[PDB]
RNA sequence: CCUGGUCCACCCGUGACGCUGAGGCGCGAAAGCGUGGGGAGCAAACCGGAUUAGAUACCCGGGUAGUCCACGCCCUAAACGAUGCGCGCUAGGUCUCUGGGUCUCCUGGGGGCCGAAGCUAACGCGUUAAGCGCGCCGCCUGGGGAGUACGGCCGCAAGGC
RNA sequence: CGUGUAGGCGGCCUGGGGCGUCCCAUGUGAAAGACCACGGCUCAACCGUGGGGGAGCGUGGGAUACGCUCAGGCUAGACG
């Protein structure tokens, strides 16, 4: 039920823009494309969950990240559907490394969240209205999934690590165990828990992000049907 | 909260239409004297401030100096930049002979019997960074044959 | 054409470990095996076996490295951090017994050919002999 | 027409016969020199014209050696990759020249760019290394004095070492 | 910039010698100084006794991995 799914349409990706480091996880080159061995991908998925599960059943928070369009929303869902922080927009720099300052801007989101429904709006010339509204708008726009826990995540899950290695550095400099879904466009080595697979076709992201968010809640109770995925899915 | 003693402080300067703005630099070492120490370099618009930051960074970046009689496990040499540093352990009851930088660092690291020697560039800053990466590379017969398992 | 196949060998290894690697294959030699036997026997490698690459005898030498680390640059520590040759083909470096070096305070090894086989800093000091100090490893 | 080097393929032959290389020897851009030809264009020098405080210059009109050839000298240089030669070893990517194959691919030599690891004072280097190692040759040891002096050797001289 | 003289440097295997090299034994390495002890002058400086070391070099014996040399073979460097 696993091998059938992925191998259904969820493996083999980046071609000849690879990275010789990530070669212990390759089978061959079909039609010019690098086709990644799934058989080993499993033995790694295993251990990757062996970690998630030994974390979800110990109540620790995880930070999901993906800022590339072919995988923005499909992570906005899975996260809320697991009640976990995430970053859908531009992953601002120094979020984790400078957690005391990026957080000073979430304490400003609610500073407008509680001056939103209020009797003080009666006043304030139209200048500060467009202003404090917009300010709220954007503040919101970037920090939708970045409020939740005011505390350094005990881990981080990520789509394309080399696409957002900036983050991976922050986490790594803090000692935050890193888990991610890398293809051949990425370098293993600097990821603690590896999910070798497709990273652009919106298929494979669902098949892996879902069963991950599912295995999250399987250590809490509430076994359900998967999340909203198909709408314009191909 | 440790020992905290500052190596050197310097005033630097940058040019700008109308004269020379400045800035001050502070190199600081930190230790409990058990085998814990950290190096910290901090620059800021003023003396007091800079020194503060120094300490903060110092604690951020500390190393497990593994003694073995108030001295050191093995003899080492390390080049960081144009600056070479030699570390040789002395028999108990000798003294910690070194220049300001290396000494400083080594006192709070809780050494008491060590031969040193700055070679190459004797730039304080780089002798600092030098010594750290030396200590940072200390091994005991334990952690040694700990890797020669198999 | 290689002058000191040994310093080579050792370099082959020094370079091998630098990026970490299953094995590396020095071309075979009844002296290079000798030397290697003391790396494994003293725990600097997994070992080695004979092989071949089209009629040509080599030594598959399986390296050894430390445990993965935390923080940035998570590459392991090295089992062999340092391996540099003493006696060179341009300056043979011989040593009497009381002259034998004390690598790194016992932590390292001074492999060295002798009148009675390839011993080491401890091994020879015991058998009470000396000879061409071949190299220092740690 | 005469001749050098050099790469590929077949694994056929010899069986370490190798690498480097003080001195020596040869070659060595331009200019320059000797003897003898040659002279269109260009052009040190030199003559004029402007400009200019002046203009032994830059711009313009002329113009001789020279630039060319044969034979003989001279032997210098930013003679530059400012990177001695040989060998082994340490990710790949890209385009380019030229070999070979059961040719959308692989492999061998060569020339470029970006770049792991590593080096580096930094700039940068990076299988065409400035990486990691062995061999052998050359060379550096603060600036000016000075590549000067003296001596020596070479050169017809200029001058060179 | 080449070519090359002397010189330096020398791939895999097997055996003979043992020159380098390594070990043991012994002669030599004066004393004074130095250095560790112990005392002699009130301490000390100076001074005595005793011990312990000293590389080298000669002599005898032994080992043979590496270097050298003689010998037999190989094809991975080199050449054809
Ligand atoms: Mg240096
Ligand atoms: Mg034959
Ligand atoms: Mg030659
Ligand atoms: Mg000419
Ligand atoms: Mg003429
Ligand atoms: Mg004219
Ligand atoms: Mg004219
Ligand atoms: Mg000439
Ligand atoms: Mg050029
Ligand atoms: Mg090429
Ligand atoms: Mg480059
Ligand atoms: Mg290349
Ligand atoms: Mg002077
Ligand atoms: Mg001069
Ligand atoms: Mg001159
Ligand atoms: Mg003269
Ligand atoms: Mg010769
Ligand atoms: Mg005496």
């Amino acid at each position: 039920v696993k091998e059938l799914l992925e191998a259904g349409v969820h493996f083999g990706h980046e071609r000849k823009r690879w990275n010789p480091k990530f070669a212990r996880y390759i089978y061959a080159e079909r039609n010019g494309i690098h086709i990644i061995d799934l058989q080993k991908t499993m033995e790694e998925l295993e251990r990757t969950f062996r970690f998630i599960e030994d974390l979800a059943m110990r109540g620790g928070t995880i930070l999901f990240v993906g800022t590339k369009k072919q995988a923005q929303d499909i992570v906005r869902m899975e996260a809320e559907r697991a009640g976990m922080p995430y970053v859908n927009q531009r992953w601002l720099g120094g979020m984790l490394t400078n957690f005391k300052t990026i957080s000073q801007r979430v304490h400003r989101l609610e500073e407008l969240e509680a001056l939103f429904a209020s009797p003080e709006i009666e006043e304030r010339p139209k200048k500060e209205q467009v202003r404090l509204k917009h300010e709220l708008e954007r503040l919101q726009k970037y920090l939708s999934g970045f409020r939740l826990l005011k505390r350094l995540p005990d881990a981080i899950f990520v789509v394309d690590p080399t696409k957002e290695a900036i983050a991976v550095r922050e986490a790594r400099k803090l000692f935050i165990p890193v888990i991610a879904l890398a293809d051949t466009d990425s370098d293993p080595d600097l990821v603690d828990y590896i999910i070798p697979g497709n990273d652009d076709a919106i298929r494979s992201i669902q098949l892996i992000l879902s069963r991950a968010v599912d295995l999250i809640i399987q250590a809490r109770g509430g076994v359900v049907e998967p999340s909203p995925s198909y709408a314009l899915v191909q | 909260d440790f020992e905290e003693k500052m190596i050197l402080i310097r005033r630097t300067a940058r040019m700008q239409a109308g004269g020379r703005r400045f800035r001050f630099g502070a190199l600081v070492v930190v230790g409990d004297r058990q085998g814990r120490v950290g190096l910290g370099f901090g620059k800021a618009p003023e003396v007091p401030l800079a020194v503060q930051k120094a300490g903060y960074y110092a604690r951020r970046n500390m190393v497990e100096v593994p003694l073995q009689n108030g001295t050191i496990p093995h003899e080492i040499e390390v080049e960081f930049g144009a600056s070479k540093i030699v570390l040789k352990p002395a028999a108990p009851g000798t003294g910690v002979i070194a220049g300001a930088v290396p000494r400083a660092i080594l006192e709070l690291a809780g050494v008491t019997d060590i031969l040193t020697k700055e070679l190459g560039s004797r730039n304080p800053i780089n002798i600092a960074y030098a010594t750290m990466e030396a200590l940072r590379q200390l091994r005991t017969k334990a952690d040694v044959e700990r890797l020669r398992k198999g | 054409m290689l002058t000191d196949p040994i310093a080579d060998m050792l370099t082959r290894i020094r370079n091998a470990t630098r990026v970490y690697k299953e094995s590396t294959d020095v071309p075979a030699s009844r002296f290079k095996e000798e030397i290697l036997r003391i790396l494994a026997r003293e725990g600097f490698i997994k070992g080695y076996e004979r092989v071949d690459v089209d009629g040509k005898p080599y030594l598959r030498v399986y390296l050894k490295y430390g445990p993965r680390r935390q923080g940035p640059d998570p590459r392991p520590e090295q089992v062999i951090h340092h391996i540099r040759r003493i006696s060179k083909p341009g300056r043979r470096v011989y040593v009497g017994v009381k002259e034998i070096p004390r690598v790194r305070r016992g932590l390292g090894i001074a492999i060295l050919s002798t009148s009675k086989g390839v011993l080491t800093d401890r091994e020879a000091r015991k058998l009470g002999v000396g000879g061409e100090l071949i190299c220092e490893v740690w």
